[PDB]
């Protein structure tokens, strides 16, 4: 019964492919001893990520030169130590229009006008639209202080990430590995002054949502600067892009 | 493979459904190929939900088929002709008696938009509703919102040391204002008319031996209201 | 009748020939410009009230050359005989004097055609001989002399009407 | 009368009140008629404990601050053309300099004034009708008139010292942009939807950069034009357009850093690191200025043709078309107060000078807000 | 008004109300089938039934643009010799009052713009089509159309006789010469040549029209 779930401009939003996804992250998680959460909105996370990637695939796949195969074979090989090589593709050809947009969009200047350690972090995010269509930014910050007030009392994490985060990360829990203070977006300096590791950090107004961080852990300015960058514009264009998009429940 | 038909093909060639879809007879049939060829069917576009569903016995496809233009109506439209916008949609691919398109309506509604834009009337909202009719069918519903059209404020010449603005702007078409006693015209500016004016605003001053007189330039200028129009 | 005729004016049928201008010896005629100039045709054509103003029946495989009904791609084409014969059974309730199944040929009896048009009843017969030209197995209708109003008469514009009448029906259920 | 022939405008409901603390009206003095409906940019002036203000009649207000005193009015109507009593059609925005105050007219004539006496300086044609308020810097004033020219006078006694020509469009919105001084270069931005460093002195253009989107889904309307003021700060310029690019640049003819799919012809204010601005369609936007994102917005209110909002004591105020003023909290957009003030309506952009707000009414006179 | 029914029944009811002969319904039912479904396998057969009926209750601007279209979507449908013919019959029909034809005044000197082009519509039919089952009725009106105009331009130049300007009843006859040396108004004509030639004096060319007269008097 491989319906369609959802309608989603041309394409469609199948069961197979979330069956996919659910084995897999599931499957990761008992490897990576993440806490496998109660499939009660699992479900419908997970069929959110694949309708984004649907739409994502569709502004972009239709367009570009999709990309070559061997360096795939070579890549995989080398994080070793015919359904499921099908889905390793698509992962880089939709990242590989996703990494192009976003610079095509953001224009950069010579480092030198901007004059000159490592941490884990963890990030969720809060799916908030142009304009609150429900007024979400009223409730947004009550589940935010709560969540965030649960994460202080000593819950588990993965749990936490997964449950109803947007983000790509956030099946992986959400971390970003190691990043320092200069290469996250330009609003986390004074949180990254006012935190310490393991302690709650309280959550930050934006535009695309709001942002829940846990102090996981503890030439080159060029990228010190780009990684930031590319977060907050790459989080905004596929805010905007999800945004002008027809997307149709099936059930 | 042993027995293949599909659904709702009130309208559908079985021959196109057939010949679209990879797979036709005698091939091997597992998870990946069924969705594969459902993607397939998706790939013309012209159905709106197509499934496999899970039988032990031989195979089974749903459809459901694609609506197509019963006819088009146009209620709102006070100022305008219902014709005019029938060859609009006609141009844009909308002709009666195609799949009605739910992924196009808001480049529809936006043309008539653009449509209205030349008349005048610029704060203007049109809404559309899909009336499913029998033999799976539709007709369209054009609901047009035409708020408030452009008005004239004051006509400003600028620069004249011998006849004062009054005596220039009672000779012209286009007005900025109208005697309260009285209903005879409006304030509905028209490109065309502003050439016309400026033709008579020469003929004015040149007629009595202004003959080194020229226009320096003309301006039109939107107020970011859309309801006030300045000319200079 | 105002059904099957041109318009009720006939004066033009006793027009005056045209005799042509002879050249006088000495000078000649000047040139003609041939923009009003009538050519020379075959004959035998219905003038007057005589010739029938109605639209042609297209058929709607659809052979329309003619008498030429062989209808041909369906790889169940031998049971469209007995399917035909479900038109001759029931539908047109008309039978067949020698319908070979084996052979696929059928020889429908002659039909009686009436609607409206102050139409005389028509008796038209077909060689119903399915066969297998350029497809699987074809049907094939091959008309004779059709009676009517007249003994027989076999004018070409009502050809494609008798042959119509089984070709909207053949066409309209098989 | 013809508002009957036409069916409503569909405009949004007003939000909630609470208001927590209720300011009033300080002093309604009146100050001549008002604008109507007419599309000028003519707020008043504060300098030294007093108050400037005029009409579109030529009526020219001085009057004492802190109380609704007049201490005098004079009539700049024309008194000397074809009948000695034309309409004195002023609309450029009142500007003060020392002692003396600028005027800009929608009829080519600027009028320089000299204050405490009510005595007129002079007056002075300039190419094209004047609508931006005078700018003054450098004992010079430039401004912009809604023909393409860029024009100086003199400050000391009013003389042509320099121009410069821009660029219009058929259908460009009204030419309102007044430009800014920094390190002696004048920015301004043209009807041409580019803006334009030019250095000052002698009239050389120093450099122009293109600031608009595509062209449109038509050529009909989706104007690029810019008309607010750019502002300076931190040596850094920020320009916005009307279908709109957030432009942020370097002041040494640098280049910009980032821009944004936001356009609006109400200025902008920029306070520490946060820009607030409200923008066309009506919605209030607060973003950065180290990179320029969002961080937060707010569209409650919607083509409810506000004003450009104006930072007071710790949050923002916003006037509207029917006569309603906001306070905006400076975190979160949330409200504080909804004054009723006036019915006539608020058009013209307000001014904080001082801890003291005052702003125009439309179609009436100048209210005073504690 | 008219439901939204199956080709199937209203072609039928199309077909069968047009062989009882009302044509009123005819029309409607045959135009709201026509613009409902510009795509079935009707079009042509609905099309050629439609020109019909416009022509039989004599609607004949609206068979016109009708016809004109059909000719346009297809210019060479296999039956189109039909389609031309009645191209030629609704132009000549036009040019009639159901009037002037009671009394017996013949329209002959009438505006004769309607018959030249019913005339090229007959020939262009001849010309190409000279094997198909209208062949001798268009001989028969091309030939009646051609002694139409030769008898009103035997007309103008009669009353230009009766004016008295000789050189536009010698442009005149002379064009009718070059273009219908064939009819009979031409060779009653010829005498107001020979008159108007004496006129002028210029008999020199006199006794050659005369002639020309004289030799097929019999």
């Amino acid at each position: 019964v491989d319906c369609v779930a959802a309608v989603v401009n041309n394409g469609v939003v199948l069961e197979s492919d979330v069956d996919g996804l659910m084995q897999s992250v599931k499957l990761n998680a008992a490897q990576a001893r993440q806490q496998l959460p109660d499939d009660a909105t699992l479900r419908h996370q997970i069929m959110e990520r694949l309708i984004m990637d649907q739409i994502i695939l569709q502004m972009g796949q239709k367009m570009g030169v999709k990309i070559s195969d061997e360096q795939l074979d070579q890549a995989i090989a080398n994080i070793a130590k015919n359904t499921y090589r099908n889905q390793i593709r698509k992962e880089m050809i939709i990242s590989e229009v996703r990494n192009n947009e976003v610079r095509r969009r953001i224009t950069i200047l010579p480092q030198e006008v901007e004059s000159l350690t490592e941490l884990n972090l963890s990030h969720i995010l809060i799916p908030l639209p142009e304009n609150p269509t429900s007024d979400q930014v009223n409730e947004a910050e009550s589940q935010a202080r709560a969540i965030v007030d649960q994460a202080r009392n000593g819950a588990d994490f993965g749990k936490l990430a997964i449950a109803h985060s947007a983000d790509q990360q956030a099946l992986n829990g959400g971390q970003m590995g190691w990043g320092r203070i200069q290469e996250l977006p330009g609003i986390f300096a004074q949180a990254l002054s006012t935190a310490k590791k393991g302690d709650i950090v309280g959550p930050i107004r934006s535009g695309v949502g709001f942002h829940i961080l846990k102090v996981n852990d503890l030439d080159r300015a060029y990228r010190m600067l780009m990684n930031r960058k590319f977060s907050e514009e790459a989080a905004s264009w596929m805010q905007e892009q999800r945004a002008s998009a027809y997307v149709k429940i099936l059930s | 493979v042993k027995d293949i038909h599909f659904e709702g093909l009130q309208r559908v060639a079985v021959g196109a459904a057939l010949l679209s879809m990879p797979v036709r007879t005698g091939d091997t049939v597992n998870d990946e190929d069924i969705s594969n060829t459902i993607r397939a069917l998706f790939a013309t576009g012209n159905f709106e939900d197509v499934r496999v569903l899970r039988d032990g016995d031989t195979l089974l496809v749903q459809v459901k088929e694609r609506p197509t233009i019963a006819s088009i109506t146009f209620s709102g439209n006070k100022s305008v002709k219902d014709d005019m916008l029938k060859q609009n949609l006609e141009a844009s691919g909308v002709r009666v008696g195609e799949s009605l398109d739910r992924t196009t309506i808001a480049d529809i509604e936006k043309g008539l938009e653009d449509f209205y834009y030349s008349v005048g009337k610029y704060s203007a909202s049109v809404k559309a509703v899909v009336t499913p009719l029998p033999r799976n069918r539709v007709d369209l519903k054009l609901v047009f919102q035409e708020g408030v059209s452009a008005e004239i404020q004051q006509i400003n010449i600028v620069g004249n040391h011998a006849f004062t603005t009054d005596e220039l702007i009672s000779h012209f078409q286009l007005r900025d204002e109208v005697p309260w006693w009285n209903v005879v015209g409006d304030r509905k500016y028209q490109k065309q008319k502003l050439a016309g004016d400026l033709e008579t605003l020469r003929s004015y001053y040149l007629d009595r031996g202004y003959a080194r007189f020229n226009i320096d330039s003309t301006q039109v200028s939107l107020t970011p209201d859309k309801k006030g129009i300045y000319v200079t | 009748r105002y059904s099957r005729q041109v318009s009720g004016d006939e004066a033009y049928l006793e027009a005056a020939p045209l005799a042509e201008l002879h050249a006088p010896a000495g000078m000649i005629l000047p040139v003609t410009s041939g923009d009003y100039a009538i050519p020379v045709t075959n004959g035998s054509g219905a003038v007057g009230k005589a010739l029938d103003i109605r639209p042609p029946a297209q058929p709607l495989r659809t052979q329309f050359t003619g008498d030429t009904a062989s209808l041909l791609e369906n790889g169940r084409g031998n049971t469209l005989w007995p399917q035909v014969v479900s038109v001759l059974q029931a539908k047109n309730y008309t039978i067949t004097q020698r319908d070979d199944a084996g052979q696929t040929l059928t020889t429908d009896w002659v039909q009686w055609n009436r609607l409206d048009e102050d139409e005389q009843y028509r008796g038209r017969y077909q060689i119903s001989v399915k066969p297998q030209g350029y497809q699987q197995a074809v049907t094939v209708k091959l008309l004779n002399l059709e009676q009517a109003g007249k003994p027989v008469a076999d004018a070409a514009s009502m050809q494609r009407y008798s042959t119509e009448m089984m070709n909207v029906i053949s066409a309209g259920l098989d | 009368l013809f508002n009957s022939e036409e069916d409503v405008v569909k405009m949004s409901p007003l939000p909630t009140v609470e208001n927590q603390f209720t300011p009033t009206t300080a002093w309604s003095t009146s100050v001549g008629s008002g604008i109507g409906n007419f599309y000028s940019n003519l707020h008043p002036a504060l300098a030294d404990n007093v108050v400037y203000a005029a009409d579109r009649a030529g009526l020219v207000k001085a009057l004492n601050a802190d109380d609704g005193k007049e201490i005098w009015s004079v009539s700049l109507a024309e008194k000397d053309g074809w009948f000695s009593k034309e309409p004195a059609l002023l609309s450029g925005g009142v500007t003060v300099s020392g002692g003396h105050v600028y005027i800009g007219s929608e009829k080519a004539q600027v009028y320089a004034l000299n204050t405490s006496d009510g005595t007129v300086a002079w007056q002075t044609k300039v190419a094209g009708e004047a609508l931006s308020r005078p700018v003054v810097s450098d004992g010079l004033v430039l401004i912009h008139t809604s023909n393409g020219q860029l024009q100086a006078l003199n400050e000391a006694d009013g003389a042509v010292k320099w121009t410069v020509n821009l660029d219009m469009p058929s259908l460009s919105l009204r030419g309102e942009s007044a430009p800014t001084t920094a390190f002696g270069a004048a920015v301004v931005g043209g009807d041409n939807g580019r803006v334009s460093a030019v250095l000052m002195e002698q009239g050389q253009m120093i450099w122009q950069q293109r600031i608009s989107q595509a062209t449109g889904s038509t050529e009909i309307d989706r104007l690029s034009d810019v008309d607010t003021t750019p502002v300076v700060v931190n040596g850094v310029v920020f320009a916005l357009a009307y279908n709109g690019n957030l432009t942020a640049l370097d002041l040494r003819s640098g280049q910009i850093m980032w821009k944004r799919e936001l356009g609006s012809v109400n200025d902008f204010i920029v306070d520490g690191n946060r820009i607030y601005l409200v923008d066309q369609n009506d919605r209030v936007m607060a973003l950065t200025i180290d990179g320029g994102v969002t961080l937060w917005t707010q569209s409650d209110l919607l083509h409810r043709l506000l004003t450009s909002p104006v930072l007071y004591n710790g949050n923002l105020v916003v006037g509207d078309s029917e006569g309603y003023l906001h306070w905006i909290n400076v975190e979160d957009g949330r409200f504080v107060a909804q004054q009723k003030v006036d019915s006539s309506g608020f058009q013209t952009e307000p001014v904080a000078a001082d801890g003291k707000l005052l702003i125009q009414a439309k179609d009436g006179t100048v209210y005073s807000i504690t | 008004e008219v439901p939204d029914n199956p080709p199937n029944e209203i072609y039928a009811t199309a077909q069968q109300k047009l062989q009882d002969g009302n044509w009123r319904q005819a029309i409607t039912q045959l135009e709201a089938l026509d613009n409902r479904y510009p795509f079935g396998p009707y079009s042509q057969q609905v099309q050629l039934d439609l020109i019909y009926a416009y022509y039989k209750n004599a609607d004949l601007p609206l068979a016109q643009a009708a016809i004109d279209r059909f000719i346009r979507l297809n210019p060479t449908h296999p039956n189109i010799d039909y389609v031309m013919y009645m191209r030629g019959l609704t132009n000549m029909a036009l040019d009639d009052s159901a009037l002037q034809g009671f009394f017996g005044v013949d329209r002959s000197d009438r505006d004769p713009q309607h018959a030249r082009a019913a005339f090229s519509d007959f020939s262009k039919l001849v010309r190409g089509y000279p094997n198909s089952q209208y062949t001798t009725d268009a001989t028969k009106r091309l030939v009646f159309l051609k002694d139409r105009l030769a008898k009103y331009e035997y007309s103008v130049a009669e009353y230009y006789t009766e004016r008295g300007a000789w050189v536009a009843v010698v442009n005149r006859v002379e064009g009718m010469l070059r273009d219908y040396p064939d009819t009979q108004a031409t060779r009653d004509a010829l005498p107001l040549m020979e008159n108007a030639y004496r006129q002028m004096q210029m008999n020199a060319q006199a006794e050659k029209v005369a002639k020309i007269i004289a030799a097929n008097s019999s």
